[PDB]
């Protein structure tokens, strides 16, 4: 299997610049192993079939699920809790990975949870070790995610000015909670909502903001040059901020930033701290994540419907292959500020904050 | 009596010494306001200097460097502050550490010069904007080390401090040549270095200074000549201007007339904007960090413009 | 008379431990208000405030809830009170909150019947001056009658009604 | 030249709002402006723009602010010269010289300006290279190629 697969996954290093991007996905429970707790499976499906799954909500639901795993965990009393528990968890991510690659919001959370495993004292009994971890997780959720959000929402709202007209793109539940919280404090402004194919993630940001009574405009990304003339500020919620200062978010996030800079409007990046990473990318192709190309076949303005595209045979047509990345890397010189719970920082100041936490 | 309007003490030190700037004055004033005070509770102490600072802050037209210096001063005192056993230790640790800040503060302008003058090289050509005691010290410290160089000077409208900075250098027998604000570009090819003062340093490593600062920075960029700005640490402010424009406006700025039908029917140095419409013009510009080759402070010379924040965050406890 | 303090002490002595709800945070401290004394002002220094693990902390999670702190100094002639939490004994923390709600419980009783300040003179404080605390024997008041040894309310006009409200146990 | 105090009047006498901005404050002004427009005292083989001392000062800001830069010039101002840099122009008076000293000790401050002697040391004119001009307005039409300025210029001088 993996012995033979590792050669396969390496033989995919050839001409196509996307040859290295892993495409393998487990979307069903066929031939599923047994080491897999139910609540993990229900998440594995949600990871592969949901499409409006915020990078935060995943790390939340992941950890909450991990709680139930550790709670329902029964350590072999021929050993102790510490040994043979990460090994149990490790066999859960391998499934959870095969249903969709790990985000950055998740890996760092996993990378953290594995540490507190390795450090707790053996004097504690298993029922003591559990109740300890459950606290550390619940704290990790409130301190690093929720509260951090509530800080960012406030700090970001400060730089909102009456008369603004700001631009979001593709539903970042963080940047929604800002705009939402922006109207409640009475800031006078309006919003531009940039959407794009294939899964129009924008028209749910339009739904939310409209259901809160916010003036909004809706245009596809190909209308950026036409609509940027109105915009005054740009707000972006990222999937992660790299250590060079770059913003690792979804597709058009670069063109949003680029076009804005070439119109003197600022690119404000809202992203929690735990999404930071020591990783660093020079192009939006080294590290990325694929999406099904068939989702491009659908012509009209709907996802799953009755649009027999003229490309529905691309899997069988020679020399014709569709693809759709779903994250891209935007250089710093377009991002003007990163608003993290440590305050408004210059994007390039990321690795310091990383090394801040690493003192433990 | 007791503690009179400390603005007097503030104003006195300006006359007791004109060669010290506005920030270092209030710090010299508060320590007195801390010294000539008996509060008996830590609350009263900080309740005073807050009202003490804000009064000073409300005194001067909300000067940045001052409003900067004071806020830094507070957080230094209340940082390592702790109440243990007796109480006089409080007032002791305050004024003692408070005295230390000033000692560290007034000596900043010296550290800068000792680090700045090697930028000036034999036969080099320097360009500065307006008057700035920081630029003065380094340039003087150059000549006192006996190096040959010439400097340009900007007319620095509306402050007009170019004439003053022109003098302050000539009296140290170094050449001068005043360039009026509308002709800095024409000279950049002739320069090898660009030096300038700083009235305020912000979180993105920005540069708040007189109205013409950013004017020079872009020219230096387009002419591939470096840009150096002298700033004292106690000018670091906890504000983040988005664009190169969002800064607080004491006045309203740059408005237009509403001319209804009323007909009212090459050196011309007398043709000048009146004092009324000059007040319509701004006074400060902000230079983004991308245009600063290096920030020189008592903390050292800072090129990162990401460590500017780290150093700043080190200040506000 | 619509709101009165909890204990005879108009102000708490040093080394006392008191529940307090945070009001706001500033450049110099945390303005608070002590519930057991009609929410009078009070300030908590940043350094004496609970330790942190952020560059410049902004987790104003505590900015609304009620926390527990010790007293450091008191100036009864101006209102200033210096407090601290970092020094609060981790176990003696709950003893405040444990001994809090009972006081909160008692105040809930009167406020109902007080719609006050004089009633604490009548029954409360002297009883807490009689036994250890108004709660440690208030359950006995419904099982005993020697409790009122030396008790002089304004009258039994509402005390009798209050006797019927000792029932909620 | 101080001609700013005059131009604002010439507009106001036609009901046009005016806000005089210091020479040192065009940068702060840009993000407000939608388009900048200037005259020309002379047009150059390379499509350059010899005009008053401050044109190139704000010709670069327009570039940095991505706002279009337009210049008006009459055909009888196409000159047959060619500067290599924004300084290669003939000087009537030697400009921008330095004083040679010797050991001799000797808000708003509108009255603090350079003397009429210092000003005469400063240059009168300024040249903006063609990459900073979006277009040229001439009686020959609106010209923008900055190689078509030469064809037309060559069409003249013959």
């Amino acid at each position: 299997d993996a012995n033979l697969q590792e050669k396969k996954i390496f033989e995919e290093k050839q001409v196509s610049i996307f040859s290295h991007l892993d495409w393998r996905r487990r979307r069903t429970t066929e031939n599923i192993p047994k080491d897999i707790h139910p609540a993990v499976i229900r998440l594995g499906l949600k990871l592969a079939n949901y499409k409006i799954f915020g990078s935060n909500q995943r790390c939340i639901d992941l950890l909450k699920t991990f709680k139930i795993v550790i709670q329902d965990y029964q350590t072999p009393y021929g050993t102790t809790l510490s040994r043979h528990l990460t090994t149990h968890i490790n066999s859960q991510i391998a499934y959870l990975v095969s249903t969709r690659p790990l985000s950055i919001s998740m890996g760092n959370a996993i990378r953290f949870l594995k540490l507190e495993i390795s450090v707790l004292d053996i004097d504690l009994t298993d029922d003591e070790g559990k109740e300890l971890l459950l606290e550390k997780i619940d704290s990790y959720i409130r301190d690093r995610i929720i509260i951090a959000g509530q800080v960012i929402v406030q700090a970001a709202t400060e730089k909102i000015q009456d008369g603004d007209v700001i631009l979001t793109y593709l539903h970042s539940s963080t940047v929604n909670d800002v705009l939402i919280h922006a109207k409640n404090v009475g800031k006078k402004f309006r919003v531009v909502v940039v959407d794009s194919r294939p899964e129009f993630e924008g028209r749910v940001c339009l739904k939310l903001l409209t259901e809160h009574g916010i003036e909004c405009t809706y245009v596809m990304i190909s209308a950026l040059s036409y609509i940027m003339q109105e915009v005054t500020k740009i707000f972006l919620g990222g999937h992660a901020m790299l250590s060079n200062g770059a913003l690792y978010s979804r597709a058009g996030t670069s063109l949003i930033s680029l076009l804005g800079h070439e119109s003197n409007v600022p690119v404000i990046a809202c992203c929690e701290s735990y999404k930071f990473t020591e990783r660093i990318q020079l192009d939006s192709l080294v590290y990325n994540e694929l999406a099904p190309g068939d989702q491009l076949v659908n012509m009209g303005v709907d996802d799953f419907e009755e649009k027999p595209g003229v490309l529905a045979n691309w899997k069988s047509v020679k020399n014709l292959k569709l693809l759709s990345l779903k994250y891209d890397v935007t250089p710093p010189r377009l991002i003007t500020v990163c608003v993290c719970e440590m305050g408004l920082l210059p994007s390039t100041s990321v690795p310091a904050i990383i090394n801040e936490f690493k003192q433990v | 009596q007791g503690e009179f309007d400390i603005v007097q003490v503030y104003k006195k030190f300006l006359q007791d010494d004109p060669e010290i700037t506005m920030p270092v004055a209030a710090i010299e004033a508060l320590v007195q306001l801390l010294s000539r005070s008996q509060a008996k509770t830590i609350s009263e102490f900080m309740d005073i200097l807050q009202n003490g600072s804000n009064t000073l802050k409300e005194g001067v037209q909300n000067n940045i460097s001052l409003s900067a210096g004071c806020d830094i001063f507070q957080r230094f005192v209340t940082r390592s502050l702790h109440d243990v056993g007796d109480f006089e230790q409080c007032k002791r640790h305050l004024v003692e550490n408070g005295k230390l800040f000033i000692q560290r503060a007034r000596a900043c302008r010296q550290r800068i010069a000792h680090l700045g003058y090697p930028l000036i090289r034999d036969g080099s050509v320097i360009l500065t904007h307006g008057f700035s005691r920081g630029v003065a010290a380094v340039l003087l410290a150059a000549a006192k080390r006996h190096v040959r160089f010439k400097v340009f000077v900007t007319e620095s409208r509306p402050s007009g401090s170019g004439c003053l900075m022109t003098r302050t250098l000539k009296n140290a027998c170094i050449p001068t040549c005043m360039v009026l604000d509308s002709a800095v570009s024409f000279t950049m090819n002739r320069v090898d270095l660009v030096l300038v003062g700083a009235e305020g340093v912000v979180e993105n490593g920005g540069l708040i200074n007189q109205i013409g600062t950013f004017q020079l920075a872009v020219f230096a960029k387009h002419a591939h000549k470096p840009f150096y700005a002298v700033a004292e640490s106690h000018k670091f402010v906890r504000m983040f201007p988005l664009s190169q424009y969002d800064i607080p406006f004491s006045r309203p700025i740059l408005e237009f007339d509403d001319p209804s039908p009323e007909t009212v029917h090459a050196i011309h140095n007398e043709l000048i904007m009146n004092e009324e419409q000059i007040r319509n013009n701004p006074t400060l510009d902000v230079t983004p960090p991308e245009f600063v080759s290096g920030l020189i402070t008592d903390l050292g010379i800072i090129d990162s413009k990401s460590g500017v924040s780290e150093e700043l965050i080190k200040l506000y406890l | 008379t619509s709101h009165c303090r909890f204990y005879e002490n108009k102000y708490p002595e040093i080394d006392d431990i008191v529940m307090v709800n945070v009001q706001q945070i500033a450049e110099m401290g945390a303005y608070v208000k002590l519930l057991e004394y009609d929410n009078i002002e009070g300030m908590i220094l940043l350094s004496e405030l609970s330790r942190r693990r952020i560059r410049s902390i902004q987790k104003l999670i505590r900015v609304g809830k009620n926390d527990v702190a010790v007293v450091l100094r008191v100036d009864k002639e101006k209102g200033y009170i210096d407090l601290s939490k970092r020094r609060v004994s981790s176990e003696d923390i709950i003893k405040c909150e444990e001994k809090y709600q009972k006081s909160k419980t008692v105040h809930s009783i009167l406020r109902y019947c007080a719609e006050l300040e004089e009633l604490y003179k009548t029954i409360a404080w002297p009883l807490s001056r009689k036994f250890g605390h108004a709660y440690e024997a208030f359950k006995l008041s419904i099982i005993d009658e020697t409790v009122w040894e030396g008790i002089e309310p304004p009258s039994k006009d509402v005390l009798d009604e209050l006797k019927n409200y000792i029932s909620k146990r």
